[PDB]
């Protein structure tokens, strides 16, 4: 129990963080990845002066703060504000004091070998957790669907990747990285939808474009005769009503929207789309393993959660393999917390005990200890 | 045993007796132990014996 | 029962080791002859440092080790790795220890009197066995066939050799050696079906091209009129499923592979071919003893396991033979262990006994001893 109860999993993220205890099914908390600072003196009424705002207070309090993200495309870009996400992650978020919880956190796929050994630094020597580790994120989605060996096609807030993996060991020169994603998609539907004859004018019209996009964005399968269905107008069409009355439709850009995942040229990227840059990753990779990759393309990430987004990936690689080939594209209905959810499945197994590094290891061989 | 050498006065040293089996006990409770390894695996959705 | 049971056979080869017990009608353990040393440092995980790695865990692990071969064309050429497969097979493949067990080892055609020697050293003075004996190869593979005169053409993996034996005893000024094996063959099919407009490509495109070699190649007689039925394209193809679903197929070249043994200029081979060898070392031999190797051509070894080698090399050699004489092609089935199958006889015999060098012999007349 001593530490069966206590490890933390924290997944840092590009636009959210997700945190919680090894044991849970999700995460104990989700909150954005900024760090908001005053452009000018004063007080809330009852408070006192902050020098700083993390979260969904930096995000509520937008209009007088000047808000920054730490994670630039899942990389740490600012480890003064990265230390203020992770003090507001442990004490006010999760309440714990970390001095006695192990600690599993998160990097990205091709993660700089001297962050995993700056955030260890921080980690024993500012927050003196007992303990700590590093997991990749694509493979700790893969383990959630129960599995070693397959492709993660990983996507969420600032990038989306490809990470393939054999038997636990991600492939680093087959890895690809597509710095396109849900930020990315909220803006364009922003302006299809301005484009539809419409105006996000004030604040409140802004950020629910983003609630639009979940709520209502499809993927459709031949999003070609899905243009042409438009036309002859069906029941496609679909209205949302704003914060107000202001009943918005929105009919066809509805698909729109993650048809740019797989065409990137509807706003103006030259790069190739998930689809090719799955198969792309399988072709770079050992040939006797491409059979299993092929089996086993692991969906992660909150842009992954389109409905019929498998389908599309379905019928996109099947179309694009060597028919001798069998494709399965799993997208578990979790997805958006994958990463998470491998992490606290991880943690708090029975035989994770003995890789987890300790402050004796750290005390005694520096951060390269944890860098493995 | 070591507290009757004493109180006698005899001069007889000798190390714990337990130690002698520290090592079968770290083995499977320790970290990387099978205990360790066994309990990791139940986190692999797709492990087998 | 003492050492009835207790005989070990072990067959050392240039790409198998075939092991078990004097007794078994098979060898009870068959493995690559690699020693693998791992190209960096780290661990597979719940296992500690490994400073070496043996047969299929070498193989199977062959991207981070450096693989390497210590029999070379038959002849042992690393002592020191050779050592090393020894001991994983008493210790780990046939789980006994060996100094309680009678150990019949094999050597290769003219292996040099040194090497039995060392060989020797080696067994009773590391592995501390009871007793040993060195046989010849082609010898065991003849006996196990019943006869004791007879000319052995033997090819395995890295030698062919032609071994006309005597009333038991290999004739060493007629003995033939031909590097070119069932190794050679799999890197030639692999150039003719890439040829074919393909590509093994990643590895386990590579491994497999043995084992359409093994599963689908033929040795046809009158290969000439075999190219020219390839032509007319009859039902002749045979498509292979890869890992994955890429069916190949492969007609024709399915023959040209052994081909390859009657013709080695198929591969910048200026040397003679397995049909007119069998036969110079026939009219090397004595006159008075030509009609019995004729008559007892046996093979033996995995590369002659191909359909139709034995129909081949029935009418190569009687076109070549005068017609007074009788031309006679043993092919048994279980050829790739003849060699094993023929020292499991003989070292479970009744009279072997009086032949095994012991612990005794050895003391007191040093390496020497076995030599003979």
């Amino acid at each position: 129990d001593e530490d069966e109860t206590t490890a933390l999993v924290c997944d840092n993220g590009s636009g959210l963080v997700k945190a919680g205890f090894a044991g849970d099914d999700a995460p104990r908390a989700v909150f954005p990845s900024i760090v908001g600072r005053p452009r000018h003196q004063g007080v809330m009424v009852g408070m006192g002066q902050k020098d700083s705002y993390v979260g969904d207070e930096a995000q509520s309090k937008r209009g007088i703060l000047t808000l920054k993200y730490p994670i630039e495309h899942g990389i740490i870009t600012n480890w003064d504000d990265m230390e203020k996400i992770w003090h507001h992650t442990f004490y006010n978020e999760l309440r714990v004091a970390p001095e006695e919880h192990p600690t599993l956190l998160t990097e990205a796929p091709l993660n700089p070998k001297a962050n995993r050994e700056k955030m260890t630094q921080i980690m024993f020597e500012t927050f003196n957790v007992p303990a700590m580790y590093v997991a990749i994120q694509a493979v700790l989605s893969l383990y959630a669907s129960g599995r070693t060996t397959g492709i993660v096609l990983d996507s969420g807030d600032g990038v989306t990747h490809n990470v393939p993996i054999y038997e636990g060991y991600a492939l680093p020169h087959a890895i690809m990285r597509l710095d396109l994603a849900g930020r990315d998609l909220t803006d364009y539907l922003m302006k299809i939808l301005t484009e539809r004859g419409y105006s996000f004018v004030t604040t409140a019209e802004r950020e629910i474009v983003r609630d639009i996009k979940e709520k209502l964005c499809y993927v459709a399968l031949d999003f070609e005769n899905e243009m042409a269905t438009a036309a002859s107008s069906s029941s496609l069409e679909k209205s949302y009503e704003l914060p107000d009355g202001q009943v918005i439709t929105i009919g066809n850009e509805r698909f729109r929207c993650p048809e740019t995942l797989f065409q990137p040229s509807f706003i103006g990227m030259e790069s190739a789309g998930i689809h090719e840059t799955t198969y792309n990753s399988i072709m770079k990779c050992d040939i006797d393993i491409r059979k299993d990759l092929y089996a086993n393309n692991v969906m992660s990430g909150g842009t992954t959660m389109y409905p019929g987004i498998a389908d599309r990936m379905q019928k996109e690689i099947t179309a694009l393999a060597p028919s001798t080939m069998k494709i399965k594209i799993i997208a578990p209905p979790e997805r958006k917390y994958s990463v998470w959810i491998g992490g606290s499945i991880l943690a708090s197994l029975s035989t994770f005990q003995q890789m987890w590094i300790t402050k004796q290891e750290y005390d005694e061989a520096g951060p390269s200890i944890v860098h493995r | 045993e070591q507290e009757e050498y004493k109180k006698e006065g005899i001069e007889w040293e000798f190390i714990d007796f337990g130690m002698d089996l520290a090592a079968c006990i770290e083995l499977i409770e320790k970290p990387m132990g099978i205990f360790s390894i066994l309990e990791e695996e139940c986190m692999f959705p797709k492990a087998t014996d």
